[PDB]
């Protein structure tokens, strides 16, 4: 995982 | 401020644009404005 | 950005990061003009050549950043887009001449210490502040230097101040034909203080604060930096003012 994301996830807090 | 577009297609903002809440709002500075306003 | 400093917190509330949606991937940089519209590059969507046309269902744009990679929770708001919508004379082909495109965004955005709205010029406004020599400021997450040869990207939104250039000045600098849309900033050659934005900071917003009023205006839009690779004298914004008709046309139109 992590490494393999450039960009950390940005989904929590959502809708 | 006097604005230019109507609210409803528009959306809101225009009134109070570009007024910044961590500068001008709080009579602070960024570290460089001095050098834009010294130039104009 | 190249020779430029950490932006601080809030420094710029209208900064928006244009991001692909898959590959996840940081495209340009965009303004927030309202809680419902962003300005940015016409060639941050579209460019044939390199098979780039972008819907509003490929992108998303990220407001109220700071880090470039971070999840800003509680600080940065994600959104979609509803429509994009490109100036429909936008030269690809050969200039960038009216290089913008407009978003409209699929909800409000709520505004906050780190979102806020830069205003639109008008007549006034350009004429008196738009002139040789006055500074106005960039801001991007472009990258640092040219490639090849420390590191490149920004882990933190960038700012640099750069003064306007004569027009005459601008148009010797260069074999592309420029236009009355365009207008271009920059230090010279023998000049001291070098400082440019890069291909990553397109779309971004080129913004002057009043002297009067004390309120920000973004004269212009990062169309073609002359930083990193790209090198060349100046760096080409298109000039907002004048495109300030057609943004009317769209939105008083479509949202
Ligand atoms: C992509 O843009 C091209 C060139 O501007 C246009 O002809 C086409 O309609 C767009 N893509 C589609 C099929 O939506």
């Amino acid at each position: 995982r992590n490494p393999n994301d450039k960009y950390e996830p940005f989904w929590e807090d959502e809708e | 401020f006097h604005t230019f577009f109507n609210e409803k297609t528009f959306g809101l903002g225009e009134a109070d644009c570009g007024l910044r809440p961590l500068f001008e709002k709080k009579s602070l500075k960024d570290t460089t404005e001095k050098e834009l306003l010294d130039s104009y | 950005i190249v020779e430029g400093w950490d932006a601080e917190k809030g420094i710029a509330p209208w900064q928006v990061m244009l991001f692909r949606k898959s590959p996840q991937e940081l495209l340009c940089g965009a303004s927030l003009i309202s809680d419902r519209w962003v300005l940015t590059a016409a060639h941050c969507i579209l460019y044939p050549p390199w098979d780039k046309n972008f819907t509003e269902n490929d992108l998303l744009v990220r407001i109220g950043k700071h880090s470039r990679t971070r999840y800003e929770r509680n600080v940065e708001k994600i959104s979609m887009l509803e429509k994009i919508y490109v100036h429909p004379r936008y030269n690809w082909r050969e200039n960038l001449d009216r290089d913008i495109a407009l978003l409209k965004l699929k909800k409000p955005v709520p505004f906050s210490d780190y979102i806020h709205p830069v205003c639109l010029p008008d007549k006034q406004t350009v004429t008196s502040l738009l002139r040789a020599g006055y500074k106005g400021r960039v801001t991007g997450w472009g990258n640092l230097r040219e490639t090849w040869t420390n590191e490149i990207q920004p882990s933190v939104l960038q700012v640099v101040n750069l003064p306007i250039v004569e027009r005459p000045v601008c148009k010797a600098s260069t074999r592309i034909r420029i236009t009355d849309n365009m207008f271009c900033a920059g230090f010279k050659v023998n000049d001291t203080k070098r400082g440019d934005a890069c291909e990553g900071d397109s779309g971004g917003p080129f913004v002057m604060k009043s002297p009067f009023n004390n309120r920000w205006y973004q004269m212009g839009i990062v169309s073609a930096g002359a930083g990193c690779d790209r090198k060349g004298k100046y760096g080409f914004y298109t000039h907002v003012f004048r495109l300030k008709r057609w943004i009317q046309k769209v939105i008083d139109q479509f949202g």
